């Protein structure tokens, strides 16, 4: 609920996965 | 998923496999909501042109996996069904309007690194996101290629397209309860969902509150990765309101 | 094809 979407292994520790840049620099 | 990748660990811990007890195979893709309810495809289910009807007992949902086809010892939870849900104007005659069907957990799972909610989207990420050209990620366990099977979750990202050449792509019927995403003949790029990856997840990353969002459920296509289709994906906030009122009524 | 899951789960 409150904490949905964000990944144990990635937003919650601030580290990125290898492709979420592509969609990031989509959202123009 | 067709010319995606090996998925990362912990990429996306929202993903569900939906699974058949006897024979024991891959049934489809889902999507964890909350530690008691999970979003997938209403055709998963429900499709009797192909003698589909399944019943609760029928069926798990393993959570928590990477690898598609290792029991995944002391990282994935397997949970039995309570209730399945499926929309009351799921048009399987048709075109698959309004494909969306809920299932509640007998039990709680617990969230781990491996397992955690992704987020439905309200009506002003809705409008922000769901954008021609915008990209959205989608994942799955489904076969690699039309016409073999992957060892691992795949992983695929693709951009919206715009609504009248999803229109145009297609002979059949497209309803405002659809969109449509992947990469056009002339943009070189390719990838789409297929065979196995229904009723798995189309996320997109909110740029305004870093939270992933399920925009769509992997629905329906012409074939898979074909130049000139497109895939076709559940428009989870215009349904928004029919899985509110299947929680509210039953959570 | 697929690895066969503890039994307490088809139980
Ligand atoms: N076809 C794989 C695929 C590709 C993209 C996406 Cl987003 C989902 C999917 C998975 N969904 C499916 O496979 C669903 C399940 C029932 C029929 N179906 C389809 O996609 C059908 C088309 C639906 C459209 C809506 C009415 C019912 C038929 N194509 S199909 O299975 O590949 C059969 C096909 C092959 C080649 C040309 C035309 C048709
Ligand atoms: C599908 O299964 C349910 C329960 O067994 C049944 O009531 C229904 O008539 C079947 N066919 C449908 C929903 O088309
Ligand atoms: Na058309
Ligand atoms: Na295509």
């Amino acid at each position: 609920e409150a904490d949905c979407g964000l990944r144990p292994l990635f937003e919650k520790k601030s580290l990125e996965d290898k492709t979420e840049r592509e969609l990031l620099e989509s959202y123009i | 998923i067709v010319e995606g990748s090996d998925a990362e660990i912990g990429m996306s811990p929202w993903q569900v496999m939906l699974f058949r007890k006897s024979p024991q195979e891959l049934l489809c893709g889902a999507s964890l909501i909350s530690d008691r309810w999970v979003l997938t495809a209403a055709h998963c289910l429900l499709y009797p042109p192909w003698d589909k009807n399944f019943t609760e007992n029928d069926l798990l949902v393993r959570i928590g996996k990477h690898s598609r086809t290792r029991y995944e010892r002391n990282i994935e939870k397997i949970s039995m069904l309570e209730k399945i849900y499926i929309h009351p104007r799921y048009n399987w005659r048709e075109n698959l309007d309004r494909d969306i069907a809920l299932m509640k957990l007998k039990k709680p799972v617990a969230f781990s690194d491996y397992i955690h909610p992704v987020c439905l989207p309200d009506r002003e990420t809705a409008a922000s996101l769901l954008q021609a050209g915008y990209k959205g990620r989608v994942t799955g366990w489904g076969n690699l290629k039309e016409t073999g099977q992957p060892s691992v979750l795949q992983v695929v990202n693709l951009p919206i397209v715009e609504r009248p050449v999803c229109k145009d792509s297609t002979r059949i019927r497209i309803t405002d309860n659809m969109f449509c995403a992947g990469y056009k003949p002339d943009e070189g790029k390719r990838g789409d969902a297929c065979e196995g990856d229904s009723g798995g997840p189309f996320v997109m990353k909110s740029p305004f509150n870093n939270r992933w969002y399920q925009m769509g459920i992997v629905s329906w296509g012409e074939g898979c990765d074909r130049d000139g289709k497109y895939g076709f994906y559940t428009h989870v906030f215009r349904l928004k309101k029919w899985i509110q009122k299947v929680i509210d009524q039953f959570g | 094809d697929f690895e066969e899951i503890p039994e307490e789960y088809l139980q």
